[PDB]
This record gives structure tokens, C-alpha cells and sequence, in this order.
């Protein structure tokens, strides 16, 4: 009755999560021209800027992932920003999709650091400047730390959308409940809702950029 | 705000004192040529 | 009954978690005081970062608060 | 010499003069003394200019005028917002010591 | 191929002018308006559009978006246009320079 | 990238030379300056300075009272009234100076002259620990 | 069988073959994880 | 009964959450001391940001406190 | 009975909330130490802001404490 | 029953743990204010490290929150 | 009985509140270290403000502790 | 039963202890922001010490978390 | 029985209170690091104030710990 | 029984107390980052004081942890 907005959607008995997940790309048209419309102008400016932000800090072997990382941030940001529309099923709120976006990329970069980089990779399991007497279980920390990296990633998104959404939802309820009691209280709760919605926009963008940046850091540490 | 500023001493006096202390602490081989390469002679009117 | 009782207890416990947001907002605006007294010509960028940090602090605080109101009045 | 040749001209506008400079090669002590009696003067100037004869070489010299700022506007200068750890105290010390330095360098010039 | 200088003459950002011109001959100018208000009242009267929390979260996001447009819209418009003009002028001053090169040679 | 200008009034030890890191004993703390250091301007207090050259070897001087300025352009001007080496100084005279200094300190009783004796003491003690 | 390899596979070959190898290893790991999860229900 | 008992427990738990506002106010005014000793000529802007941060800290603290009084004396 | 028992538990819980005021006062006077060692000529204004911050910290702490004594000895 | 009751209590307790993330985010953005007022030309690197620290803080906070929702609605 | 049991629980809860005084004293003496390394000639005034802040921190801590001993051994 | 109930309560309590790691990570990366804006040429050594501190903070946080999962799902 | 049970619960609660001493010691020695990197010639006075602050922090922590051991093994 | 139940609850409560050590270690290594970026030539003395502070923080944390394991598996 409350988590309904996160229940897997369907229409006429068909799994309409498909049409939802595959739609964000349809919002990025492309062209071969040189002087094209305002939409693709601004979108190419934004992708240029995002690429400059993310990938500058890498060597070349890292910068090979430029397509992957920029497509990642674009997909996640459009999905989140499409979540804020009314009666909309945000596919990032699902733990499934986020685990599937998190475990592949992180496992890939760890194994990439393991194929090459092998002495380097098994050494970074330990901060070297550490003194002797407990070098051993210190790496236990690190190893455990390492294996918590992927889950965290997925989790780090699944909540801060889910929670966020629930959050707005409830104030809706609240203001509706106060819609019939005290008009000025309704107004001020509505104002809380407005400020909240603004915060939600910002946190959607930030969570996209953060997922991307953390995968990027794992990459840079394993190349 | 160190003490000698509250006592009223400009930084010039501070540097004078520190440099003179270092100079008096030199070995006498260099002390003379240093002390008169930095000793003052202006008169105030 | 036992259920309403535990709902009250859990609501109190859940609401405890605002203390962190209170302290985080305190720190944000104290640091803003300092950063302003340090370079009083970036006032707009300082204040923008101020509202951003305050927004995230209140995000966590309201998470806690709605959890209180979710276990109390809804569940 | 300068005090003599300008005293009957602008005595009413005159702070202090110094003598026995020129016989001996000027040193830092000269500058420390002149700066001390420039500060103990109590006359905290808005601004200042030192005028000297910049040595160009053996045949030519150029009458140069170097600027000297006060604490107030070196603090007010927005350009100084890029430097750190600065307030009234450290800028005060730095301004006093730079006054002494520029007087020394000018005497040598 | 060149690109047309305008879009589609939409009204209230939701309805294209084609609909108004299409209903005008057989309903006049207030026809679309009365149709819209009647459909709205029937939709929220027969409870096909349940007034719920989503109604107020929608009003919030719609107020935010309309204000966002009416405030920061022309800025983004002329910013995209200036991006285009700068690219164009750079390319033209990049043609002239090579013409001058060949003539100097 | 470092433009270092360690320069006494009558001597010059560096001028635009490239070194990797320097240390300075400013009134408000002893710290280290490296490339692209945030712009700073400070006045010094008696004590050591250790220039780390690009070739790794460290040239140690002892400054009396100067002024350091680290600009936006990685330029680092260090003007010290009395720059020394560490063989140019003795230990016994510094010790005796500090002893008679604190003797006169508890002897002297006027505020300004007290501060003067204390500054002599601090210079002599920065020197005595810079000794050995 | 055509265009599926002309607009879909030839631009993605440099990535699917050389860059995304460990990505596919990770996808295998993720598939095993998901199989074990849905199985333990 | 069990209900009044759990209401007392939940009120105590809820009131725990003031600790965060206490510490946040402490930090705000400590920072204000520092920022004043750093540039004692922006006193009015420093103090304005002080009251603003204190206001948000007290906002969170009073949220906690009213929740205590809501579950205790009202619910 | 169960009521006196829960009143004791709630009093302990409520009194937990002084920890925040303890830490806030610690921060206030630590900052005061620093701000004094930074510019030891604004001693009176520093100390005034000190007492002000301490007063607000103790305001929160005593709120918590009175709540303990309200649920314990009065309610 | 006793089980739903303890699930409510444990959910409240678990959600308490967001306070740490609230305070950590407060500290991160306060430091960011200070570091910006200190050298307002590394804005992009400062802000990148800001997002990174905030991300880890929210990682811990959401760990706590999902544990609340795991023991509450799932277990 | 139930009463002695709840008295033990409330004493433990009440004693929790010393944590704030522990942290406040830590902050006071850390700031004292810093303020001394900053201007090692106000040692007596720094140390006086140190003992004053420590005294107020211990005031709060002992409030908590006596409340523990009041509900435990007296009430 | 009573055992599953207390296991839920203890898991919530145990998970509370992540708050400290959240705040510690916040402090680490805030300090890192400051230390970078202070000397932006030791970036690699600063960042190494950053990871090291974050690693120890997460060591403690995961200790707490595993204890939650040990008393909950194993014991 | 109920008494041994509540003694275990109260011992756990009482021992919670060491967290404050842990954090206070962390702050003391972090400040000491900073104050040393600030003026590395007062090492003995810095370290003396370090041991003093640590001693008071451990005083509070051991108060908490002995209270745990007093209610557990003695009362 | 009631005894095993309360032992679980007390173990969770006792383990809560690691949060303080987590935060203290965070502060220690953050301060170490800062003190290094301040004077990167005392690295060995800074790092020695770092280990020392970390050692005391872990001393408190392990006190808490052993108390958990003492009331859980031994008493």
C-alpha cells in the first residue's frame, strides 16, 4: 500500500519494466552535422564537460573506459531525473538493477588490476608505510574492505533514491491530510515539499556522478 | 600578536635584536667583518 | 497492547537519530562563519556550499524523522 | 644635502632628517635605524614615495620614485586575498620590514 | 541539409496549435477550452484520476519546472545559440586563414 | 618549478634556482614550502633553514630574522638579515650568551627591556639547539 | 542477421572484445550470485 | 499499564536526541569565537551567520523535543 | 510496578542527553583557548561569546535534565 | 506479538546510526567551505574530494538505513 | 524484582552520559595543546581557561554520574 | 519467541555503532580537503594517508556490522 | 533469573560509555600531531599536556568500565 | 531463557561502544594528514605520535569489545 511505487510494474499483463528501462537513451538523439539543433548542442556540451571531469585523472589504459564511464553517468542521471515525474517507476530503486550495474564494473576493474599489475595489486592490499607488528591483520581489514566495495556501490544508490522517493511521497500524504484542516499549515507543508523536491533533483544528479566517480577511482587504483 | 608587539616593539627592533644576538654568537674570526659590515652609522636630527 | 507500546519505543529510538543532523548543521554554519571571516569576498560561493551541506544534513535528519513517523503512524 | 637644499623651501612640511650618510658605505643598520625613526615618528602615512637616483651605469643615473604602502590598503587590496594566514599583525610586520628593506636598497642604489 | 528555423507552435508547452486550428472550425475558439475543462471535471469527478499524495507531489514538481523554465530558460536558449555562433565564426576565421596561406605561397 | 631566492642583504645564496623543498621557521610555526604552495607571506624567527636541492642533498643555513613570501607563480622569496652556515658558529659563546641573558632577564625588571632580553634569549636558544 | 552486425557489432567490437573482458568475467560472477540468491528462496 | 510505560520509555529515548543540538550549538559558537579572533571587523556578518546556524541547530533540537512531547502527552 | 520501572528507565534514557552539552561545552572552551592564543587582545569579547555559547549549551543540557526530572518525580 | 514488537524496537535502534553520517556530512561540507575560503582556485578538485567524502559518509548511513529496513520489513 | 531490574537498566543508561564529558575534556586539552604551540607565552591564561572548561565539562559528567547513583542506590 | 526478539534488538543496537565510522570518514576527508587546499603538491602522500585512515575507520565500522550479522543470523 | 538478565543488560549499557573516551583520546592525539607539526620545539610540554588530557579521558572511561564491573560482578 | 536473551542484548549494547574508537581513529589520521601537509619533514615523529594515539584509541575499543565477549561467551 506504500511501497507500491517500487512494485515491479505491469500493464495488460505485460512486463512494462522493459519499456521503462530502455527509454532513457531515446532522450539522447545524435547527428552527423556540424551545426545542429539546440538540444544536441547543449547535450554535447554536457557530455564534453562530463568527460573532461571524469577521465582527465587517468592514464591511457584507464582512459580506454571513457565510453563506459560517460555512458554510465548519463544513463544513471537520466534514469534518476526521470524518476521525479509523478506516478513513475524509477528502475534505480530496485536492488536488482543496481547490483547488476555494480558487481560487473567493480569485478572487472579488480580483475584488470589482477591480470596486469599483479605484484602492484597484491601489494596495494597493504599500506606499505605501516610498521611491522600488525601488518598481518591490517591486510585482513583491507581484504574485507575490498570485498565490501561492490555491495556498498549498489547499496549506495538503491537507498538514496528509494528513501528519497518515499520521503517526498509521505509529505504528499501529509499535506493531503492537512488539506482539510488548516489552510496555512497546508501551505507551509507544501513549501517544505517544494524545497524537498529541489533537494531531490540535486541528489539524483549527485548520486549518478558519485556512482561514476567511485567506479572511476577503483579503475585508477587498478590500472 | 606576540608579546614584543604588545610591549610596543616594531618588527624592526625584533630583527635588530635577533641579528645582533646571532652576530655576537659568531666565532671571532668572522665576527669583526660581520659586525661592521652590518653596524650602523646614521645620525638622527 | 504490546505492539503499540513497542511502536512508541521504536519511534522514540528512531527520532534519537536527529542529533547527528543537529550537530552537522552546527558544524556547517560554524565553518561558514570561519570561512567568511577568512575571505569575505566569496560570500555567494561560500553560502552556496553552505546550503548544499545543510541540505544533505537535513536529508539524513528527515530520513530519520520519516522513519519515526513510518513505524509510528503507518506500520 | 637634501635637507639643506629643501629646508628653506618646505620646512613647514618636514618630518625628520638624517646625516652622516655618504661617507661610509651604507649597510642594513642604516635602514633599520631610518625605518625605526620613521615608525616611532607616530606619523602613520596613508602612502609614501621614496625618491632616489637609480644607478643605470657609470655615466647615467635616473631619478626614480618607488612606492610605499600602508597597512590599511595593503589589507584592503583584493589581490591580497590570494595570500593566506594574513591579518593585521603579520601584514604589519611585513610592511615594516619591507619599509626597512626598500630604504636599504635605495641607499645602496 | 539545412534545418528549419522553428519548431511546432505549441501552446502551454503541452498542446500544439494544430489542435486548436483543427477544432476551431467546428467548435470555435472556446471549444478546446470547454472540452478540456469538461474532460478534467469528468476525470476527477468519476474518480478516474484519484486525488492522492501524487497530486500534490505533482503540483510541486510542476511549479518547480514552470518556474525553472520561465526563469532560466532564455539564458539556456541564448547560451546554446552563442555556442553555435562561436563555432561558426571560428570555422570561418579558419577558412580565411588558409586562403591567406595559399595566396602567400 | 620552485623559484627560490634565499638572500642576505650582502650575499645571495640562490636566485631563481630550482630546489625541491625548503623548510622555514616562521613566527607562526616551522613549516615546509614545496611547489605550488598556497600563497603565503610571513616573517621569520631565529633558527635553521634547510634547502633540499633537486639532486636530493640538503644545504643547511641559519637565519636570524627575515621574511618569506610564496606567490601564486611558485616564486619563493626568503630575505634573511643574517644568513650563516653551521661551521661559521661556535657553541660555547652561544651557551654563555644565553646564560648571561637569562641572568640579566631575572635581573631586569622593565617591560620593554624585559621583552628585549627575552628576544635575545629566544634567538640564543634557537641557536643553541640548532647547534647540537 | 544483417545490420545487427553492421550497426550493432562492428562499432562495439573494440570494446566487447578487448576492453570489456574482465567486465564479462564480472558479469559471470554476478550471474552466479543471482542464481544462488534466487535459488535460496 | 504497558502503554503508559512504553510512552515514558519512548519519551526518554526521543529526548535523547537533543544531545546533537547541544553539541552543534557548542561548535557554532566556538567557531564564532575563532572567526572573531581571526578578523574582528566582520562582527555583524559573523554574528548573523552565528544566529542562522544556531537557529537551524535549535530547529533540529526542538523537532526532537516536540516528538518527545507528542508521543508523551498527546499520543 | 511496571509504571515506576518504566519511569526509572525513561529517566536514565532522558539523562543520557546531557552528553551533547558536555561535548559542546568542551568544544566552546577549547575554541576559546585557541582564539585567545590567536589574538590575546579581544579577551573580553572572546569571553563574552564564550559565556553566550556555554549558556545555550547548558540550555539544551538542562532541558534534557528537567525532562528526566519531569518524567521521574512529577509524571 | 513479541516478534513484531522487537522488530520495531530494533528498527528504531538501527536507524539511530544515521546520526554519524549526518555529522560526517556536516564536517565534510564545513571543511569544504574553509578550504574554499583558503584557496579559491582549486574549486573543482576541492569539490571532487567533497563528493567523494560525502559518498562514503552516505555509504555508511545507507548501510544503517537498509539494516533498519532489512530487520523491519524483510526479516 | 522488576523494580531492581529497571533500576539497574536506568543506572547503566544514565551512566552512558559520561561519554560527552569524556569527549569534551579531550577537545579542551587538544585545543590547549594547539593554543600553546601557537603562542607559548600566555601559558598561565591558557591553562586557566583550560581548568575552567574542564571544570564545566566535569560538572556535566558528574551530573550524569550522580543521577546514576541517585536512581541506583537512593531511589 | 523471546530469543528472536532479543536478537533483533541486539542487532539494531550493534548496528548503531556504525555512526562512529560515518563521522570518522567525514572527518578524514574533510581534513584531506583542507590539507590539499593548504599544499596542493603532496597530493599522492595526502591521498595515501587518506586511504589509510579511511581503511581503519571502515575496519571499526565493519567490526560493528559483522557483530550485528553474527548475533542476528548466526547466533 | 530476571536479576542476572538485567545485570547483563545494564553491564552492556554501562560499557557503551567508553565510546566517549575512545573518541576523546583520538582527538587528543590528533591535536598533538597537529601541534607538533606546528612548532616542533615544545615537544616535551606538548607531550606533557598530551598525557594529562589522555589521563582525564581514561579517568572517565574507567569510571564507566568500573561501573559496568560493579553492577555486573559485585551488585 | 531470559538469561541468554539478556546476554545477547548486553553484548550488543557493549559492542555499541566501538563507535567512539572508530571516530577517534578517524580524527587521529585526519589530523595526521593535516600535520603532514603542514610540515612534511617530521614524517617519522608525526607517524610515531600517530601510532601512539591509534594505540590508545584501539585500547579503549578493545576494552569495549572484550567486555562484549566477556558477558556473552564467558559470563
Amino acid at each position: 500500500n506504500l511501497f507500491a511505487s517500487f512494485i515491479a510494474p505491469t500493464i495488460l499483463g505485460l512486463p512494462a519494466a522493459v519499456l521503462i528501462i530502455l527509454f532513457p537513451p531515446l532522450l539522447i538523439p545524435t547527428s552527423k552535422y556540424l551545426i545542429n539543433n539546440r538540444l544536441i548542442t547543449t547535450q554535447q556540451w554536457l557530455i564534453k564537460l562530463t568527460s573532461k571531469q571524469m577521465m582527465t585523472m587517468h592514464n591511457t589504459k584507464g582512459r580506454t573506459w571513457s565510453l563506459m564511464l560517460v555512458s554510465l553517468i548519463i544513463f544513471i542521471a537520466t534514469t534518476n531525473l526521470l524518476g521525479l515525474l509523478p506516478h513513475s517507476f524509477t528502475p534505480t530503486t530496485q536492488l536488482s538493477m543496481n547490483l547488476a550495474m555494480a558487481i560487473p564494473l567493480w569485478a572487472g576493474t579488480v580483475i584488470m588490476g589482477f591480470r596486469s599489475k599483479i605484484k602492484n595489486a597484491l601489494a596495494h592490499f597493504l599500506p606499505q608505510g605501516t610498521p611491522t607488528p600488525l601488518i598481518p591483520m591490517l591486510v585482513i581489514i583491507e581484504t574485507i574492505s575490498l570485498l565490501i566495495q561492490p555491495m556498498a556501490l549498489a547499496v549506495r544508490l538503491t537507498a538514496n533514491i528509494t528513501a528519497g522517493h518515499l520521503l517526498m511521497h509521505l509529505i504528499g500524504s501529509a499535506t493531503l491530510a492537512m488539506s482539510t484542516i488548516n489552510l496555512p499549515s497546508t501551505l507551509i507543508i507544501f513549501t517544505i515539499l517544494i524545497l524537498l523536491t529541489i533537494l531531490e533533483i540535486a541528489v539524483a544528479l549527485i548520486q549518478a556522478y558519485v556512482f561514476t566517480l567511485l567506479v572511476s577511482l577503483y579503475l585508477h587504483d587498478n590500472t | 600578536v606576540a608579546y614584543w608587539r604588545q610591549a610596543g616593539l616594531s618588527y624592526i627592533r625584533y630583527s635588530q635584536i635577533c641579528a645582533k644576538a646571532v652576530r655576537d654568537a659568531l666565532k671571532t674570526e668572522f665576527k669583526a667583518n660581520a659586525e661592521k659590515t652590518s653596524g650602523s652609522n646614521v645620525k638622527i636630527v | 497492547d504490546i505492539d503499540t507500546a513497542a511502536k512508541f519505543i521504536g519511534a522514540g529510538a528512531a527520532t534519537v537519530g536527529v542529533a547527528g543532523s543537529g550537530a552537522g548543521i552546527g558544524t556547517v554554519f560554524g565553518s561558514l562563519i570561519i570561512g567568511y571571516a577568512r575571505n569575505p569576498s566569496l560570500k555567494q560561493q561560500l553560502f552556496s556550499y553552505a546550503i548544499l551541506g545543510f541540505a544533505l544534513s537535513e536529508a539524513m535528519g528527515l530520513f530519520c524523522l520519516m522513519v519515526a513517523f513510518l513505524i509510528l503512524f503507518a506500520m | 644635502k637634501i635637507r639643506g637644499i629643501l629646508y628653506r623651501t618646505h620646512s613647514d612640511q618636514f618630518l625628520v632628517a638624517f646625516k652622516e650618510v655618504g661617507r661610509k658605505p651604507p649597510t642594513f643598520g642604516d635602514a633599520s635605524v631610518i625605518a625605526l625613526e620613521l615608525l616611532n615618528s607616530g606619523y602613520e602615512f596613508d602612502e609614501g614615495s621614496i625618491i632616489f637616483n637609480k644607478f643605470r651605469s657609470v655615466i647615467s643615473y635616473k631619478t626614480e620614485e618607488k612606492p610605499i604602502f600602508s597597512l590599511n590598503t595593503v589589507a584592503s587590496a583584493d589581490s591580497m586575498s590570494i595570500y593566506d594566514d594574513i591579518d593585521a599583525d603579520v601584514l604589519q610586520n611585513y610592511q615594516e620590514y619591507n619599509l626597512a628593506n626598500i630604504i636599504y636598497y635605495s641607499l645602496k642604489e | 541539409p539545412p534545418l528549419p528555423e522553428y519548431g511546432g507552435k505549441v501552446r502551454y508547452g503541452l498542446i500544439p496549435e494544430e489542435f486548436f486550428q483543427f477544432l476551431y472550425p467546428k467548435t470555435g475558439v472556446t471549444g478546446p477550452y470547454v472540452l478540456g475543462t469538461g474532460l478534467i471535471l469528468y476525470a476527477l469527478s468519476k474518480e478516474i484520476y484519484v486525488i492522492s499524495a501524487e497530486t500534490f507531489t505533482a503540483l510541486s514538481v510542476l511549479g518547480v519546472m514552470v518556474y525553472g523554465i520561465k526563469k532560466y530558460g532564455p539564458f539556456v536558449a541564448d547560451f546554446a545559440d552563442k555556442l553555435n555562433e562561436q563555432k561558426l565564426a571560428q570555422l570561418e576565421e579558419a577558412k580565411q586563414a588558409s586562403i591567406q596561406h595559399i595566396q602567400n605561397a | 618549478q620552485m623559484s627560490f631566492t634565499f638572500a642576505s642583504p650582502t650575499q645571495v645564496f640562490f636566485n631563481g634556482a630550482n630546489v625541491r623543498q625548503v623548510d622555514v621557521p616562521t613566527l607562526t610555526g616551522a613549516f615546509g614550502i614545496l611547489a605550488a604552495h598556497v600563497p603565503t607571506l610571513q616573517v621569520l624567527r631565529p633558527g635553521l633553514v634547510v634547502v633540499h636541492a633537486e639532486d636530493g642533498t640538503t644545504s643547511k643555513y641559519f637565519v636570524s630574522s627575515g621574511s618569506i613570501a610564496v606567490n601564486a607563480d611558485s616564486s619563493v622569496q626568503l630575505l634573511a638579515e643574517e644568513a650563516v652556515t653551521l661551521d661559521m658558529l661556535d657553541l660555547g659563546a652561544a651557551k654563555a650568551n644565553l646564560e648571561k641573558a637569562q641572568a640579566e632577564l631575572v635581573g631586569t625588571a622593565d617591560e620593554a627591556t624585559r621583552a628585549e632580553i627575552q628576544i635575545r634569549i629566544e634567538a640564543n636558544e634557537a641557536l643553541v639547539k640548532a647547534l647540537e | 542477421l544483417q545490420s545487427i552486425i553492421k550497426n550493432i557489432w562492428i562499432p562495439m567490437k573494440p570494446y566487447y572484445t578487448k576492453v570489456y573482458q574482465e567486465i564479462w568475467i564480472g558479469m559471470g560472477l554476478m550471474g552466479f550470485i543471482v542464481y544462488k540468491i534466487r535459488a535460496a528462496d
